[PDB]
């Protein structure tokens, strides 16, 4: 029993408008450098599709995540320690730049400096950002399949179409599309950490963010393969790997992430989750993969239970963090209402970024239809997005939790319509799904109104505990190069000292 | 020492966890500052974007290392009510990428000039000390003028200086004004709401010198002619927050999540409130993904569905089981109870004009504007002329309201709807029907061009002796929809499955949407509207408004909303969202932009007619007014080319002109003095004698075409320019890619109002100046490029239709390199102008024509018929049957002083708009303390305007929307007209004054104003028409009510008096060229649609690398899998698209969500990035508008008639484009034309 | 020749050896961000599996042999192993090396994103490997281990700081002189190249607990 805190994220896919604002703001701030210009910490994919990098969901090809041996023990699909080491001179599974897209630029200057007397209007052609050579034609991009862009036979190669008869969906009338914005999962049992030989990747104790130490990373590039979600990107110029850092610089002060605060859809939720670190192995190594979901919900602790509260305090969790957990929207959607579900729980990483499945227009029927259990509003059965598809994506293939989520969402709508249109109280749909009037009005508050102060409940990382805040406040930022940051031993070959430190010790004790 | 630390290996090991699966290390983490220091910045500045998107989102500009690095949304908007979601964060992906521009390789850093023009300018100045003359030496020479006009779009830019270009520009303008007239100088800049002051900078300079300001709302086709038609209002809609008040919504031709991004959450969240959503799009669009039902009718056929639904509604909620709410509503707010006179035909009658109080004997007591007041019957048979009709707006006060009272006795008198149950006899009236016509790509339903219905009528004794028959609009409406009322009509339906005039079964054939689906939604929509008292809404966009018959598509949707009494009801109504046209502080901005504080009036021009003519696109017209004529119209009365109708409308004072007169307007005064008569009467006489002609009649005589054009905040020649190839050939005089012949080469019939000549005049424009921060397509084809400042480097204001906040644009840093703000550029030009014009122009007298203005007194021009003074059908009475003729004084040498100061007219005359006028002196006193005043000179003592802020402050102080003091005087002025008290709509905000620095700190909500019909309260959201319905304020229409029947002559004869399905027209731009220049690959004719793109706002951001990387990396076209596979086109293949008008090249996007039969090139991807050479034209591939062409509609030219009177952006021809067909085919040779040697070849 | 003899074999080996240690130490303390293997596989996967494995597996054979061979079963035996065992590793390394060099120079992406230090070092190694394989036919003339005795004698004198090490060499063929020179030069250029990745060989991973968590600090 080791209680730890982490700020989880829940994205309401029902409200996602496939706009990509989240991706652009992240790109502007974190990855506009040469070397990671092709990396999209946050990226959105239109589904059906093979995503970015192409077919990242195909673990048979890419080798990501964990597998459970026959003896019940956990091992990276890449191989045990020795196996992984034997693949170091050349990652036989490593995805190539082409699997992403060759980053390109344009010669806008030609528009400007085009000489006098051109036989044809000048133009800006594409240039490779890797080679710098002229590009014959742009043939791929990170969001190339956006909005069903591409033959059905090509998109339907989506791994989530397995065990589904997909013929019927190539028919115009049955067309369906949804968006899947994604960042790094910040797993509880991250495979990346387990696949890095140099041990440069780690999970932060205070907020559970997983970071790749740029000083320590040696560029063995095995981590990129270990990550089943393919969210670690090799920086081809620096030689080290880089990944979404969960905007720790803002989260530390208690602010939302950039992609959270900038989400035009108001679909992202940030809240604290308390989990039992000691249960991690147990949960992730459960025999049936269809259990990983439930098994993970069991690692999360109730922030209101004084038993948990007392243990959290005993375990180093600041009081503000605990209070934040107590009003966390992530906890309400994953634990209470059961609307949020993990992304690909079958990788056994215990992902920390969950999703609320999307609703969709009713499917095509012979006639104009009838009034179902929810009146003019839809019945879960009539939804056009095949639920099995959503389950291969959110619940390792089990349609039960997905349907419960969809049905409650629909349940709420029906209850809310009676109240605001008929002016009556009708809980018939809520009883059928197991919700109360109270839980519904709250669901409504958080999902419909979604005030800023409700979508984001992020506590400070308390950068003052176990450290020396005062001298830091006074001397941080002055980067003249003292050559003493990064080590705990004061001795250094350049005969120098830390600027943000006190070297004249008190003699008065 | 990091090296020595490794020796503390074991010492840093803490406890394990998870039974040996994890290890807690106590290692150094200082390396983490790496990302921390990246996020840290110098400061954040607030600002928004000056682009046409309606977003108007406040952003945080992050400055780091003295450079703008990135940006995120501001989340501090004043929160909405507790029950409605708040706006934050708003924004979109496009906006989030703006920062990329500031230092990108495509940033315009210095004023540029075309090398050939510079070489000849510098040699001309070495021979002509004076600049005007140096310009004359170049322009008046053919070989010279030609040399730089053919260089356009052909490289050769060289760095210049503000000094050199300002002189050349001022020189060129002086020459042009002194030798042809001020109206030969124009400027095109759109949507002022997105940067009120940046637009105003050019508009002001041009107005001061008498130049013309070209419109945009109609030019872009964002203007829904139906709005003016039905409400006499340009556009007024509820705010996005209001959507959350609706319990039923239909997104019709509106890709909300993609084109209204920042507001999309109101739509996704209202779903959780129990609201049902329906998406109506032919393709599976993003909007579909967020709805409960998806209907995919055939594109263009939408009016069909609308008619059928209107049918079901009228049948089940107005006839069978009536609705108390619906009935009272239409009774009190529509013209349905109004009487229509029946004309005579052969065995049948036809709907004529509406019955006016003047027709009756006693004239109904109404002796003031009797011919302008409608009539109806009360519940007691007694006839009456109820209050509200446009007849009471002028010449009297206290009766222009929607109170249900008798216009004569001022008594409570209920009006009656149907005559049925009191009709003397049953007349048979003929209605037109076009559902049977159309091209081969749309289904048709043969019935009869004319449908006879049995209408209940009454015979009345007209005051002039004779007698005629009358019937209510309500009756004709039920007849028009085909509702069987028991008189046994053969053309009326007996069941919904009966295929008659507008039934579900009927529309299923035309649209392809199951009849049951239509019946259901119509029933649900109407039911909801009943249960909630109008809380049903329809969000419509360019999906419908960009078709030649946008009017029908809209009136279709509008009648539905009215039959359910949704308009003027919070949570219901007509939500028209296209461009950002709601510049809220209207009346405080107009005097600034058009210098109405100094001179009156200014030269406004409707762009469509303007370009149609000067771009000479009329010389290729395929559509004939004849084929638009109603079957019941006298064909011989409407002969001539479409442009002939425009010219007539212009001389009848209906639409504006530019250039106005075929003679320099600055000289008319100098000739009227010698002739001994005053300038006005000397012009009326000369126009009658034909000594002075309207320039429109002779557009190519060498003196009636524009010569100087300023383009700013627009990419005209690369985006909005319909007929791109025609503009390149005629306005620019450069190589073009037009494929067809003209009326002359085909031997078609020439216009009967305009001179024809075989060889059209090319290169009309002498000087084209474009102001931009990036090198756009327009810039590439300009003569002089002025580097303007980005939105993050200048101060300005922004407002939108979606919300009531007026936030700013600010400078995070000073403009980079040699850039300047639009305002500083025009100020400098006004300065250089004032000194270069010395000895050429002095204090001149100018004659200015002005069309009969809407909202003015003159809008009651021609009440009963259409008299052309030129055909002798009446006298030339300016202001009534011809344009007004104004005398404007211009102190050319004082241009710069006036530009930089608030003129005296605000104090002398006053200020106002939309019919009312108030005193604004106290505001000027306040403005003298804020902006300070001029020390001396011509503007001594007047408030200053040296900076953008001074200007912004002028706008905020004079506008009733941002100054509660003015807001009270504004509601007072309107209370005079209505006779009802409205001051209570602003009283409790009277001490409210918005300041520029106040909104820089936090966006502020505006004050309720008569300029709009929605309210700014804390209990009810802003809903269009709310005032009309809740304040009994009339709609600026003929009847004062919502017009369902258009009785104007031209309307009746063009079959538009009542809504009727009108299939998509045939432009005939494919059959004459398909197969001609074969390349070996199959070609096919597809409907070319251009909805707005996801990776740019029009063409802005289209060159932006973030947008290009998130898209396909350049221009692309979407095709269905069938169409593609049938042409042998794989995804991303280079393809060609073309027709009579031109050709464009792009890569293909093959997708299942595109229905067979259509192709889509999302609007604006322009002509500067990733475009190979065309095989059809042998030139750089063209743009999407390289295959479109302007084609005007007559009904869009009606002027001088109440709600159908002119107004800048209010009415006028629109530039529709969705009816276009193109030829698609895979390319073979991919030639880049750059001499690089990197060309490709596609096989098969 | 006597001056150039005591130089290259009694002095140069201490210069390169000092620059190698202090150089590594300094770049480790002040160049963490520059301390990586610098993979190039992502930019061009083609032929990398074969090439890199050949090169590394071979070069490693030689290292174990060189290390235990000159820093530690009779002499003539050891020599037979070096020629057959190490001779094979050398053929693999040389082939992989040549393949990697062909790639780095003519493969568009790899060549466009490369640094000179990477072409230099790779080239020298390929040469030092070819130079090495050429010593085999020379050692052959002395299957008794006479030559090897001199070389190992020289090496061990240097590493223990016994002066006059160039004496042990008296006699050895010229080819060996070269190999010993170019070879040490690599120890000089070591700290200023990518070779630093060697110091980081991930051995500790075989015994590491899978999950890592860092406490507040
Ligand atoms: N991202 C972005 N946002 C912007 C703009 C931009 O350039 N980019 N521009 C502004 C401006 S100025 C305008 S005028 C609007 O955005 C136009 O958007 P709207 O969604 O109404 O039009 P559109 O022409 O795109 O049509 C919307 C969808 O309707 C479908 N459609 C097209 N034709 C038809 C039709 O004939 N009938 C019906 N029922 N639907 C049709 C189609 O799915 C299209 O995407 C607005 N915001
Ligand atoms: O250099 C040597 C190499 Cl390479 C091998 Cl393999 C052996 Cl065994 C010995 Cl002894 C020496 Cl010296
Ligand atoms: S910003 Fe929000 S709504 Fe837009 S794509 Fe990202 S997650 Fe979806
Ligand atoms: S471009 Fe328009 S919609 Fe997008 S963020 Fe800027 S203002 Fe908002
Ligand atoms: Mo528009």
């Amino acid at each position: 029993m080791k209680i730890r805190s982490q700020v989880g994220m829940v994205l309401n896919l029902d409200k996602c408008i496939g706009c990509h604002t989240c991706s652009v703001t992240c790109k502007n701030v974190w990855t506009s450098r040469e070397g990671v210009e092709y990396a999209w910490f946050n990226n959105v994919e239109t589904k059906p599709g093979q995503g970015f990098p192409t077919d990242w969901e195909n673990q048979e090809k890419y080798k990501g995540g964990w597998i459970r041996k026959i003896n019940g023990k956990l091992q990276p699909r890449m191989g045990n320690r020795a196996m992984l080491l034997g693949k170091i001179f050349a990652n036989p599974h490593l995805p190539g730049i082409d699997d992403y897209y060759e980053p390109f630029d344009f010669d806008y200057q030609n528009l400007h400096t085009a000489p006098e007397g051109s036989k044809s209007q000048p133009i800006a052609r594409p240039r490779s950002l890797i080679t710098g050579e002229r590009m014959a034609k742009i043939e791929k991009g990170p969001n190339w399949e956006d909005d069903l862009g591409g033959e059905f036979d090509k998109l339907a190669k989506d791994k989530n179409f397995d065990n589904i008869q997909k013929a019927m969906y190539s028919q115009f009338e049955n067309t369906f599309m949804m968006y899947l914005p994604r960042l790094c999962e910040h797993c509880l049992n991250p495979a990346c950490v387990a696949t890095c030989p140099s041990g440069a990747i780690y999970k932060r104790e205070e907020d559970g963010i997983v970071l790749i130490d740029q000083d320590k990373c040696r560029g063995w590039r095995m981590c990129i393969t270990g990550c089943p979600y393919k969210k670690i990107y090799f920086n081809w110029k620096s030689g080290k790997s880089e990944k979404c850092i969960f905007c720790y610089p803002r989260i530390e002060a208690g602010q939302p992430t950039v992609c959270s605060e900038t989400c035009v859809g108001r679909i992202r939720y940030l809240g604290v989750l308390l989990y039992d670190a000691d249960a991690i192995e147990r949960a992730a190594s459960t025999e049936n993969e269809k259990d990983l979901y439930q098994r993970q919900l069991d690692v999360f602790l109730d922030p209101n239970d004084p038993k948990v509260i007392e243990q959290a305090i005993k375990d180093g969790i600041p009081l503000s963090v605990i209070e934040a957990a107590q009003q966390s929207p992530v906890y309400k959607m994953a634990m209470e209402w059961k609307l949020a579900l993990p992304l690909h729980p079958e990788y056994r990483t215990l992902p920390m970024v969950w999703y609320v499945p999307p609703l969709s227009p009713i499917q095509s029927a012979a006639d104009a239809g009838e009034l179902g259990s929810n009146g003019i509003l839809p019945d879960v059965e009539s939804l056009r997005i095949p639920v099995q598809y959503l389950a291969n994506l959110l619940t390792a293939g089990d349609t039960k939790p997905v349907l419960r989520a969809l049905k409650r969402m629909l349940a709420m709508r029906h209850y809310k319509r009676a109240e605001t249109v008929d002016g009556k109280v009708d809980t018939r749909a809520l009883e059928e799904v197991g919700l109360t009037e109270a839980q519904a009005q709250e669901m409504y508050r958080y999902l419909a109104i979604a005030n800023y102060e409700d979508r984001f409940v992020v506590p400070s990382s308390h950068r003052e505990l176990a450290r020396e805040a005062f001298p830091e406040k006074n001397g941080c930022g002055f980067t003249f190069g003292d050559g003493c940051h990064g080590s705990d031993t004061k001795f250094n070959l350049f005969n120098s000292r830390r600027i943000d430190a006190i070297d004249v010790t008190s003699k008065t004790e | 020492s990091k090296f020595l630390d490794r020796f503390r290996y074991f010492k840093q090991k803490g406890e394990t966890f998870a039974d040996g699966h994890g290890q807690l290390l106590n290692t150094n983490r200082d390396w983490e500052d790496g990302y921390r220091q990246r996020w840290q910045h110098d400061k954040i500045v607030r600002s928004t974007h000056g682009v046409n998107c309606t977003g108007s989102c406040s952003w945080k500009i992050y400055v780091k290392n003295g450079l703008v690095t990135w940006e995120t949304q501001q989340t501090d908007y004043p929160r909405t009510r507790p029950d409605l979601p708040n706006h934050e964060p708003r924004g979109c992906p496009r906006g989030a990428s703006y920062s990329w521009y500031l230092y990108s390789a495509n940033r315009l850093k210095y004023p540029m000039m075309r090398k050939r023009l510079m070489k000849m300018w510098r040699e001309a100045k070495a021979l002509h000390s004076d600049p005007v003359e140096a310009w004359a030496s170049i322009i008046e020479d053919a070989d010279k003028a030609k040399s730089f006009k053919q260089a356009r779009g052909r490289g050769g830019f060289v760095r210049s200086s503000w000094q050199e270009v300002n002189e050349l520009i001022a020189a060129s303008n002086v020459y042009t004004i002194k030798n042809y007239g001020p109206d030969r100088v124009a400027g095109f800049s759109p949507i002022p709401a997105m940067s009120m002051v940046s637009y105003a900078s050019g508009a002001r300079y041009l107005s001061l010198i008498g130049g013309t300001c070209l419109s945009f709302y109609d030019w872009y086709c964002d203007l829904p002619p139906a709005s003016p038609q039905t409400w006499g209002e340009q556009t007024d809609v509820p705010e996005s927050a209001d959507w959350y008040n609706s319990s039923y919504i239909i997104a019709w031709g509106s890709n909300v999540p993609q084109t209204r991004t920042p507001d999309a959450h109101f739509f996704t969240e209202v779903r959780y409130k129990g609201t049902k959503t329906v998406a109506v799009t032919p393709d599976y669009a993003e909007i579909a993904k967020l709805c409960d039902l998806w209907l995919a009718p055939k594109q263009g056929t939408d009016a069909a569905m609308a008619l059928a639904m209107g049918h079901v509604m009228l049948r089940e909620f107005h006839l069978d089981n009536p609705s108390q709410y619906f009935t009272d509503y239409v009774r009190r707010y529509t013209d349905m109870p109004m009487l229509v006179m029946l004309e005579e035909r052969d065995g049948y009658y036809a709907a004529g004009r509406m019955l006016r109080a003047a027709d009756l004997v006693d004239a109904l007591g109404q002796e003031n504007n009797p011919e302008w007041k409608t009539v109806a019957f009360n519940t007691n048979g007694e006839m009456v002329a109820p209050n509200g009709s446009i007849g009471f707006r002028w010449g009297e006060k206290g009766k222009w309201n929607l109170e249900q009272r008798d216009g004569k006795t001022g008594e409570e008198t209920e009006l009656q709807l149907s005559l049925l149950g009191s009709q003397d006899e049953i007349a048979e009236v003929g209605f037109p029907y076009f559902g049977g016509d159309g091209t081969e790509h749309f289904n048709k339903v043969e019935l009869e061009n004319v449908l006879l219905h049995k209408l209940p009528v009454k015979r009345l004794q007209l005051a002039d002796g004779s007698t005629a028959l009358v019937t209510t609009v309500y009756d004709l409406t039920l007849a028009n929809y085909g509702l069987e009322r028991g008189l046994n009509d053969v053309n009326c339906a007996t069941s919904y499955d009966d295929v008659k005039a507008y039934t579900p079964a009927w529309a299923e054939q035309i649209t392809g949407v199951s009849r049951s689906q239509i019946i259901r939604i119509a029933r649900e929509f109407a039911d909801n509207a009943d249960k909630t008292h109008g809380r049903s809404m329809i969000i419509v966009g360019a999906g419908l408004n960009h078709w030649y018959h946008l009017d029908m598509n809209y009136r279709g949707l509008i009648n539905m909303l009215i039959f359910c009494g949704c308009v003027g009801q919070s949570g219901g109504g007509w939500a028209h969202y296209v461009g950002q046209e709601k510049l809220r502080p209207q009346t405080g901005w107009q005097p600034l932009a058009f210098a109405l504080d100094w001179q009156r009036p200014a030269r406004h021009m409707n762009s469509t007619s303007y370009f149609y003519n000067h771009s000479s696109q009329w010389r290729y017209e395929t559509v004939t007014a004849e084929e638009l004529l109603s079957p019941m119209a006298d064909k011989s009365r409407y002969t001539g080319h479409l442009i002939d109708f425009n010219v007539r409308a212009e001389r009848m004072g209906w639409l504006p002109s530019a250039p106005q007169l075929g003679t320099n307007p600055l000289t008319i005064a100098g000739e009227a003095e010698k002739a001994g008569m005053n300038p006005v009467d000397y012009t009326v006489k000369s126009l009658k004698e034909g000594s002075i002609r309207f320039a429109a009649e002779q557009p190519e005589n060498g003196k009636n075409h524009p010569r100087n054009l300023f383009i700013w905040r627009s990419n005209l020649l690369g985006s909005s320019g319909k007929g791109h190839e025609f503009m390149l050939k005629y306005l620019l005089g450069t190589e073009h890619g037009i494929q067809g012949k003209d009326l002359g080469q085909q031997g078609g019939v020439k216009p009967e109002e305009v001179d024809w000549q075989d060889n059209g005049l090319e290169g009309k424009l002498d000087l084209v100046v474009t102001l931009d921060f990036r090198l756009s397509s327009t810039c590439l084809y300009s003569d002089i490029i002025l580097p303007t400042a980005t939105w993050y480097e200048k101060d300005d204001m922004n407002t939108s239709d979606m919300h009531p906040f007026i936030h700013p644009l600010s400078a995070a840093v000073d403009p980079a390199w040699e850039a300047k703000s639009d305002w500083e550029i025009y100020k400098a030009i006004a300065k250089k102008f004032s000194e270069v014009c010395v000895g050429h122009l002095g204090k001149e007298t100018d004659i200015v024509t002005l069309p009969i203005q809407h909202d003015s007194a003159a809008e009651l021009a021609q009440p009963l018929d259409v008299k052309d003074w030129k055909k002798g059908e009446c006298d030339l009475i300016p202001g009534k049957t011809a344009p007004h003729i104004m005398v404007v004084e211009r102190d050319y040498p004082a241009t710069y002083e006036r530009f930089t100061s608030i003129g005296p007219l605000m104090e002398k005359i006053g200020n106002g708009g939309k019919g009312i006028a108030w005193n604004t002196q106290s505001e000027m006193d306040l403005l003298r303390k804020l902006n300070y005043t001029k020390a001396e000179g011509p503007a001594k003592g007047q408030p200053m305007l040296n900076t953008a802020i001074d200007a912004a402050e002028m706008i905020l102080t004079l506008a009733p929307e941002t100054n509660g003091q003015v807001a009270v005087k504004a509601w007072a002025a309107l209370s005079e007209f209505t006779g009802r008290d409205h001051t209570h709509l602003a009283l409790n905000k009277e001490d409210e004054k918005i300041r520029f620095r106040d909104i820089q700190a936090q966006p502020r909500k505006i004050i309720s104003s008569p300029t709009w019909s929605g309210l700014e309260d804390e209990h009810v959201s802003y809903n269009a028409g709310y005032t009309n319905v809740h304040e009994l304020i009339p709609w600026r229409t003929l009847s004062g009510r919502q017009q369902l029947y258009q009785d104007h002559q031209w309307m009746r004869d063009f079959g538009e008096s009542l809504l009727v399905y009108r299939p998509p027209i045939d432009t005939r731009s494919v059959k004459e060229v398909i197969g001609q220049k074969s390349n070996g690959n199959q070609e096919k004719a597809l409907n070319f649609l251009t909805p707005h793109q996801k990776w740019g706002i029009h063409s802005t951001y289209s060159d932006n690398l973030l947008m290009l990387t998130l898209g396909r990396g350049g221009p692309v076209v979407w095709l269905s899998e069938a169409d593609a596979k049938d042409l042998g086109i794989a995804d991303n293949d280079w393809i060609e698209v073309f027709n009579s008008n031109g050709a464009l090249t792009a890569r293909a996007v093959v997708s299942q969500r595109v229905p067979a039969g259509m192709t889509m090139m999302y609007h604006a991807q322009e002509r500067i990035v990733n475009l190979p050479g065309s095989e059809i034209t042998q030139q750089r591939g063209g743009i999407h508008n390289s295959v479109t062409r302007i084609t005007p509609k007559p009904t869009h030219m009606i002027g001088g008639y109440a709600h159908l009177a002119y107004g800048f952006n209010y009415y006028g021809t629109v530039g529709s484009n969705r009816d276009e067909f193109v030829v698609v085919r895979k390319m073979k040779n991919i030639d880049w034309l750059d001499g690089e040697g990197n060309d490709q070849v596609q096989e098969s | 020749m006597q001056f150039l003899n005591m130089f290259f074999f009694d002095i140069y080996p201490y210069i390169a050896g000092a620059v190698f240690l202090i150089g590594s130490w300094l770049r480790y303390d002040y160049g963490q961000y520059t301390w990586r293997a610098a993979s190039s596989q992502m930019l061009d996967r083609k032929g990398m599996n074969l090439a890199s494995n050949l090169f590394h597996i071979g070069i490693l054979g030689i290292f174990v042999g060189h290390f235990f061979g000159m820093l530690t079963l009779p002499i003539e035996v050891a020599q037979k192993m070096a020629m057959f065992a190490g001779g094979a590793s050398g053929v693999l390394c040389l082939i992989g090396g040549v393949l990697l060099l062909k790639r780095r120079l003519f493969s568009p992406r790899v060549r466009a994103t490369t640094t000179g230090a990477d072409i230099l070092i790779l080239s020298l190694l390929v040469i030092q490997c070819a130079l090495g394989l050429l010593t085999i036919p020379f050692s052959a003339q002395h299957m008794d281990g006479s030559e090897m005795m001199k070389l190992v004698g020289w090496a061990q004198s240097v590493v223990t700081f016994h002066g006059g090490a160039s004496q042990h060499l008296d006699g050895v063929a010229f080819i060996f002189r070269l190999h010993l020179v170019l070879g040490m030069t690599l120890f000089l250029l070591f700290p200023f190249s990518r070779l630093i990745h060697i110091w980081s060989v991930p051995v500790e991973y075989l015994t590491r607990k899978y999950q890592l968590v860092r406490a507040r600090h």
